[PDB]
């Protein structure tokens, strides 16, 4: 039904528009959280759900959005001081919206 | 954008290896980052939070702590501690 | 081709159609143009030095999915902190997903 | 859990380390602190660390090294500690 840590580095099949759920234990009181590092062919949502009876579980709901070989990579990370401080000085950016017809 | 830091900020910048009286804003931000890194003033679990109430930095910013996420607040506090040339 | 002139605009291409973005950069500084994100599009990035100083980054994109796509490019230089952080790799979770 | 040999220990302590026994994660943290504080990395290619005129050079036995070479760095660190 749902994927967990044991499904790490495997391949699954889903229908375009079908939802599936990944559940991973996490403890955000440390400052770490599960975040989507990259994906392809999918949309997603990430939610933290506290264990009601340390830490809790991240629910990453994926939905197949384009037919083909997709992928999702999640990382358990904590943003560093250096990363926050770097953001005070923004890099030159080029942004282009593209309507694909 | 060239600036001359007021004396507290200048003392902070020189404590981490700066040797000038005039700086670019890029340099000011760099040395201020070096300072916070070297003295590990940031919170380990939430590393955008900087504790400085017992620090020279707290004196010149006039706060017990601040968040690096609050960009305009940071720039405001820095600007109050320098004069543009 | 598209240039800095087209920054922060919207275009409309057909699925499978290609477009080229050309941006000036100077990798001798350590900076380069890199793709920050690329929804609905595939891309390639190539640097060509000005033979006649820096040069031009050629970012070729192709519409790979019908819909509202977007690419964001950033002119950046990887910091020491970013390099050093990778010596202590974060736990990762990876799932290949064949969408039918 | 590791025990840094004297020269490595001296480096870590010059940037705030207090103890004698560490995890590798901690050793890597203070080594990073050290390199950043003394600004030994190259400005344009920040994975390059110049240390030929620094005690880190003596310790690692190199004029410079690249942060991209992960195995090499772990190796140089391991040579300078005892695995507790
Ligand atoms: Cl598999
Ligand atoms: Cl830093
Ligand atoms: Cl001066
Ligand atoms: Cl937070
Ligand atoms: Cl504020
Ligand atoms: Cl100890
Ligand atoms: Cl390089």
């Amino acid at each position: 039904m749902s994927l967990t840590e044991d499904n790490n580095n495997t391949t699954i099949t889903i229908a375009k528009g079908e939802n599936k759920e990944i559940i991973l234990h996490g403890n955000p009181t440390t400052g770490y959280s599960w975040v989507v590092d990259s994906s392809e062919g999918l949309s997603n949502t990430v939610e933290y759900v506290a264990d009601q009876h340390s830490g809790g579980k991240y629910h990453i709901k994926i939905t197949g959005t384009q037919t083909g070989e997709g992928k999702i990579v999640l990382v358990y990370r904590r943003t560093s001081f250096a990363e926050y401080w770097n953001l005070l000085s923004p890099d030159r950016t080029f942004t282009l919206k593209v309507n694909v017809q | 954008t060239l600036v001359r830091p007021k004396p507290l900020l200048l003392k902070l910048l020189k404590s981490v290896g700066a040797q000038k009286d005039t700086y670019t804003m890029k340099e000011v931000l760099f040395y201020l980052g070096q300072y916070i890194m070297t003295k590990r003033l940031y919170d380990e679990k939430q590393q955008h939070i900087v504790y400085c109430s017992n620090d020279l930095l707290g004196d010149l910013f006039g706060v017990p702590s601040f968040s690096v996420k609050e960009h305009r607040k940071i720039y405001t506090m820095i600007y109050r501690n320098l004069v543009v040339v």
